[PDB]
């Protein structure tokens, strides 16, 4: 069941190759890739959530992703995976995707945004399925023999592997500040904003309304948004909120292993 | 660190685990947040 | 590193050199390319192949 | 930008050094003697290998 | 097979971090100085040193 | 596509190469003479320096490794407070310490290294000499990272 | 010169509604925030509502929630305050005011309000 | 949130006397306090917008200063036109609040 | 091989094919397929996206 996702939110992460040969910060990013099954299937973890709308309802045609300070919906039809030749997607849930695809040295994922803009992220990988038996073959025969092997099960039931969620840290955003006639204005736009200035008077505070600080220049101050109501997975790519973090909940990892024949 | 027997246990249901891998932390790159490290690869797959 | 120069620091005078050996790792003809140096007997000007 | 290779495992013996290498992709290994006779050697390594010098 | 677990890092700017030992297998801890992180919205902390 | 290795990897004597401008550094060949001119004001007369009249030597440990693996203890009686330089009278033994301070009746400790299996040497402290001897053990480490 | 002109008062029966308008002259309407305040005989000063210059931030007093809504039009140079579900106790004079574009949150100008009676 | 009180509730003084009015708060205001003055029958009201600051158009006889939850305003000369009602306002948080009012009579 | 093409105004496609041999050079002492996060920087050349004379 999807009930465990009601309080969560997506996040942004760093990507080492954003498609032009340069890095950027992307709404889609890759986590560790697992290759334990002897039949050559993959389990991939991403930062976006598939199958849940922004109103915490179930709809298998939609995905939701993070925009600037707010989630938004997008169509599932744009999801693609390839490793040289295109991959075949066999099932999805939440942060995880299963797919089968041929040999290669890279792995790429991407999707289409709500404004007709594409995003991709690429990581290196080495893919080479194992050999079963005393012969090497390329496809499934009609007349043959059966041997043991293992696979992944298409099941969403609860299992013993779990991951944890925590409170997000504060997020800086320089666009909240503007300079006019020797003064700097702060626009809150309905959010709780904390500010610091190095101008005369040592101004510190936490505000919910617009403020003007007189006799001060831009780039002598700092501002960030501090008040959050949702929980986030503690990815290694984001800073810790406090020296000793507090736990809010946990979710399970689908698709266990099982024994089959080949 | 790189042969058969790098990780050992008495039975599949035990909680006591022995390991003799190498793990060294490295300095992060400028301007980013991440945790690089160096670790020897698993010996079990090499045997197979 | 020769005998034609001297310096003084805190009223102490120092003279260093000359060196006892003339060994040099470079040949008469060298080729330089973006940080690398090679020993190469290049052809004369006007006599290429 | 170019990558760096992972650390080898090194053991010692009398007048000799043993190294065990863990390549991820083709990597070049070379060595020389110090002093008058460099005795230069060069090889490519493509998979797990053990050498003694 | 084995698994490696890495929690989120903790960054303390214009202050000094420290850590203690633990009994977990292959536990390692280190502190680095001179960091200046960036995120999508700008520099994270006010302090430059 | 076929130019091969450059001089940085093949040159003898450990030389390193730079190109902007072209240079070669740290080539271990030969020796270098030096001459120094020391002014008279730096010297102190022997009638003003302190004297030492009685000394002895003992050597509790020695291992003839590449590092400073030796220790010695010397007893002295000094006539007055002051500073004194120390120097070895042999080529096979090198001493780390350059200068000592002497006062009253006390002892000083020094460290040395040598390749000898059996050591014998003399040490000079403010114009007097002491004889030392000891037996040394071999090290156990096959390879080190320094000369 | 700066002016604030209040109009739209009168007597309304209980359960009805009344819209107040505040007109402005002498300044750039879109550059300043505005507030509404209330006063009545025998009572002191009270703050009612606030609207930011871009209509992005709105606040209401706890006693006036639901019955009150505030809006502005930066092209027509007009400020509105609308009261719904009028109750007999809501008899007072309502005023509009300007908020200054400087530090320490000054109020530089006040209007001259109109009487609203519910009965 | 932030409660304010001022004292005295009224003053009784003759022309030529000085006037002192103080304002207190239950919470820190960090100098975000202003003063108002008006006569009966009028909506407009205005005095100094900040501690140790003089509002444009205000006669020099009006002055005041501020401190931690303790604000003071004085008048150096009391004339027939100076008899009015005074208020304090704090603008540190939301909602904005007012004092109860002080009157000066001849 | 290298192929280019475009679509006409009447919903007709056009292509043209020529032979070619494409193989990028190697920089450094290691062969790699993608851009790492942890690594070193070496000189190289590129083309500039500029329309100036």
């Amino acid at each position: 069941n999807f009930n465990v996702y009601k309080a969560t939110r997506p996040y942004l992460a760093h990507c080492p190759d954003c498609g032009e040969g340069h890095s950027c910060h992307s709404p889609i990013a890759l986590e560790r890739i697992r290759n334990e099954a002897t039949d050559g299937t993959l389990k991939i973890q991403v930062s976006l959530q598939i199958g849940i709308k922004t109103d915490d309802s179930h709809d298998w045609t939609k995905l939701r992703y993070m925009d600037s300070h707010t989630p938004a919906d997008a169509e599932r039809a744009g999801l693609l995976v390839r490793t040289s030749a295109p991959c075949t997607i066999t099932g999805t849930m939440g942060h995880f995707i299963l797919a089968r695809c041929p040999k290669g040295e890279t792995l790429t994922v991407g999707f289409t945004d709500s404004r007709k803009i594409s995003h991709t992220c690429t990581h290196p990988f080495h893919h080479e399925p194992p050999v079963i038996g005393r012969e090497r073959f390329h496809s499934r025969p009609q007349h043959g023999k059966e041997l043991p092997c293992s696979t992944y099960v298409q099941s969403t039931a609860a299992t013993a592997e779990e991951i944890e969620v925590h409170m997000p840290p504060d997020t800086p955003d320089r666009t909240l500040m503007t300079q006019q006639s020797g003064n700097v204005k702060i626009t809150v736009n309905g959010q709780t904003v904390r500010y610091k200035c190095n101008c005369g008077g040592s101004n510190e505070g936490l505000t919910t309304t617009d403020k003007v600080i007189n006799n001060c220049k831009i780039d002598q101050c700092h501002a960030a948004v501090t008040n959050h109501k949702n929980w986030q997975y503690n990815s290694p790519l984001v800073p810790r909120n406090a020296e000793l973090g507090d736990r809010k909940g946990k979710i399970h990892i689908p698709f266990p292993l099982a024994n089959v024949t080949c | 660190p790189g042969q058969f027997g790098d990780i050992q246990s008495r039975t599949p249901e035990s909680k006591d685990v022995y390991a003799n891998t190498q793990l060294v932390l490295q300095r992060p790159a400028a301007g980013t947040v991440h945790v690089p490290y160096s670790q020897a690869p698993s010996g079990f797959k090499y045997w197979l | 590193a020769n005998g034609d120069h001297a310096v003084t620091v805190k009223d102490a005078k120092f003279v260093v050199g000359p060196m006892s050996s003339a060994w040099t790792p470079f040949d008469n003809k060298i080729v330089v390319y973006k940080g690398d140096v090679y020993n190469m007997d290049y052809p004369p000007f006007g006599a290429g192949r | 930008r170019v990558p760096k290779a992972r650390n080898p495992t090194v053991t010692y013996g009398k007048n000799q050094v043993t190294m065990l290498l863990y390549p991820d992709h083709p990597t070049l290994l070379s060595y020389r003697n110090m002093g008058q006779e460099p005795n230069y050697h060069e090889e490519w390594v493509t998979h797990k290998k053990e050498v003694t010098l | 097979e084995y698994k490696t677990v890495i929690p989120s890092p903790y960054v303390k700017c214009c202050g000094t971090a420290e850590c203690k030992d633990k009994s977990l297998p292959d536990y390692s801890c280190k502190v680095f100085t001179g960091v200046y992180p960036f995120m999508w919205g700008g520099a994270y902390c006010f302090c430059d040193a | 596509k076929e130019r091969g290795a450059s001089l940085q990897h093949t040159a003898p004597f450990g030389c390193q190469i730079a190109t902007n401008p072209v240079r070669a550094v740290n080539c271990a060949v030969g020796n270098i003479p030096i001459s120094i001119d020391i002014p008279d004001a730096a010297f102190t007369r022997v009638v003003d320096a302190p004297s030492v009249t009685d000394m002895s030597c003992e050597v509790p440990a020695c291992t003839h490794s590449s590092d400073f693996g030796g220790v010695a203890i010397i007893k002295y009686t000094a006539s007055k407070k002051g500073k004194c330089a120390v120097h070895s009278m042999t080529n096979a033994v090198t001493i780390r310490e350059a200068d000592v301070e002497v006062e009253g009746n006390s002892q000083l400790q020094i460290s040395f290294s040598t390749a000898l299996a059996s050591a014998e040497f003399r040490v000079q402290v403010c114009s007097t000499q002491v004889h030392c001897a000891a037996a040394c053990h071999p090290p156990k480490d096959h390879i080190v990272n320094y000369p | 010169e700066e002016q604030l002109v209040e109009s739209g008062g009168g007597l309304v029966q209980p359960g009805g509604s009344l819209r107040l308008s505040c007109a402005a002259s002498g300044f750039t309407f879109s550059s300043y925030s505005m507030n509404w305040v209330r006063q009545a005989p025998g009572k002191g000063l009270e703050w009612v509502s606030y609207i930011s210059s871009s209509s992005s931030t709105i606040h209401y007093a706890d006693s006036v929630k639901g019955r009150f809504t505030i809006s502005r039009d930066n092209a027509k140079n007009s400020l509105y305050l609308q009261m719904n579900s009028l109750r007999a106790e809501d008899t007072a004079v309502y005023y509009c005011a300007r908020e200054g574009n400087s530090g320490y949150e000054p109020l530089d100008y006040w209007g001259q309000g109109t009487l609203v009676t519910v009965s | 949130d932030i409660q304010m009180t001022q004292s005295p509730s009224s003053l009784s003084a003759s022309v030529g006397d000085r006037v002192t009015i103080t304002c207190r708060a239950s919470q820190s205001i960090s100098s975000y306090l202003n003063w108002y003055q008006q006569k009966p029958g009028k909506a407009p009201k205005l005095l100094i917008y900040a501690a140790s600051s003089l509002q444009s158009g205000v006669p020099s006889r009006f002055s005041g200063s501020g401190s931690g939850t303790d604000f003071t305003l004085t008048i150096s000369s009391l004339q027939p036109e100076d008899f009015a009602t005074y208020y304090c306002q704090q603008s540190y948080s939301t909602p904005w609040t007012f004092g109860q009012g002080t009157k000066v009579e001849i």
